[PDB]
């Protein structure tokens, strides 16, 4: 039955479509949800808010002119 | 018989077909197009019962036309285990339908991943799509792939229209080069995210001389984020008086002999 036979393929066509608009729904408020995130944020209090607004990485990468002044502003003045 | 198996399979729609008897006398046949048939006929009667012939069809296959041919059903999202396995050629054709997969699939981390894992595409269309994907994470490839397309300033300055949080700051530091930063960050000084700005200039700090930051901290008055990086100054300028008068002690005593 080649009739039956397409309708079963458009039943699994179906089938698929609706999970794939559920999933994109789904990632779709996620996103949503992310972008409020995104969008929950600014832009010693004055260090409060060197930390809350940008706070610099205090990582491994200062190979540019060995750098050491923030080892201690984190403590002395930045963050602090 | 195997030509008289194809047919006798593919010859009856109406009461003499079967999906699985054909993944064996393939071996021996010469032409690809048959195949396509197969997978076809398979389509229009049992598109669930296709993995099978992907996972025997893997050695001998124009994936060209085959992908194609799934755009046309629109069973790419079905055919998903196929790409899977052939997406390790790194084919315009395969790279461009995942890419696609991912753009209405609104995914990025495993996007991402792929774009760095195979690279025939181009990078304009896919900042297009990414730039105005909602997310400041699929913008926020788009920008990459600027650099992923090797011209830079564009980026950054992406992250200067919106992703200012400190992602603005976030592509000052890959963007690594000079005679951009000076004025790019004056601007940023123009509005009061400065707060932070001992930090906006460090991230690129690599090539700052800072006689213009003396200069345009007088010219705002502006001595916070910059009284650090004024102790950044005279601390560099220390070290490298210092090593001077030693290498010159070296010379001078050297020099005698």
């Amino acid at each position: 039955t080649e009739q039956e036979w397409r309708e079963k393929a458009k039943k699994d066509l179906e089938e698929w479509n609706q999970r794939q608009s559920e999933q994109v729904e789904k990632n779709k408020i996620n996103n949503r949800i992310a972008d409020k995130a995104f969008y929950q944020q600014p832009d010693g209090t004055e260090w409060e808010k060197v930390a809350q607004l940008c706070d610099f990485n205090p990582k491994s990468s200062k190979q540019c002119k060995d750098v050491s002044r923030l080892r201690s502003v984190l403590m002395s003045l930045k963050q602090t | 018989e195997y030509d008289n198996a194809i047919i006798t399979m593919m010859n009856h729609p109406t009461d003499a077909w079967k999906e699985g008897q054909f993944k064996d006398i393939i071996t021996k046949v010469a032409n690809v197009e048959l195949y396509y048939r197969a997978i076809q006929f398979y389509l229009e009667f049992k598109p669930l019962l296709l993995n099978d012939l992907l996972m025997v069809l893997s050695p001998r296959l124009d994936h060209t036309r085959a992908v194609n041919y799934f755009s046309k059903v629109k069973q790419l999202p079905l055919v998903k285990p196929y790409l899977r396995s052939v997406q390790n050629h790194n084919n315009k054709s395969v790279n461009e339908s995942l890419n696609n997969l991912f753009i209405t699939e609104e995914d990025y981390q495993a996007l991402r991943t792929s774009i760095d894992a195979y690279d025939n595409f181009d990078n304009i269309s896919l900042a297009q799509r990414l730039e105005k994907h909602e997310l400041i994470e699929f913008r926020r490839i788009a920008a990459y792939l600027f650099k992923g397309n090797n011209r830079w300033k564009q980026s950054v300055e992406l992250c200067k229209k919106d992703s200012l949080y400190k992602d603005a700051m976030q592509y000052a530091s890959e963007s690594k080069d000079t005679e951009l930063a000076e004025e790019l960050l004056q601007w940023f000084l123009q509005e009061e995210k400065r707060e932070c700005f001992g930090a906006c200039l460090f991230t690129c700090y690599d090539l700052l001389r800072p006689d213009v930051v003396l200069e345009t901290a007088w010219r705002h008055n502006i001595m916070d984020f910059a009284m650090p990086y004024f102790i950044q100054v005279m601390k560099e300028y220390l070290t490298k008086v210092d090593k001077l008068d030693a290498s010159e002690s070296l010379r001078k005593e050297e020099e005698q002999a």
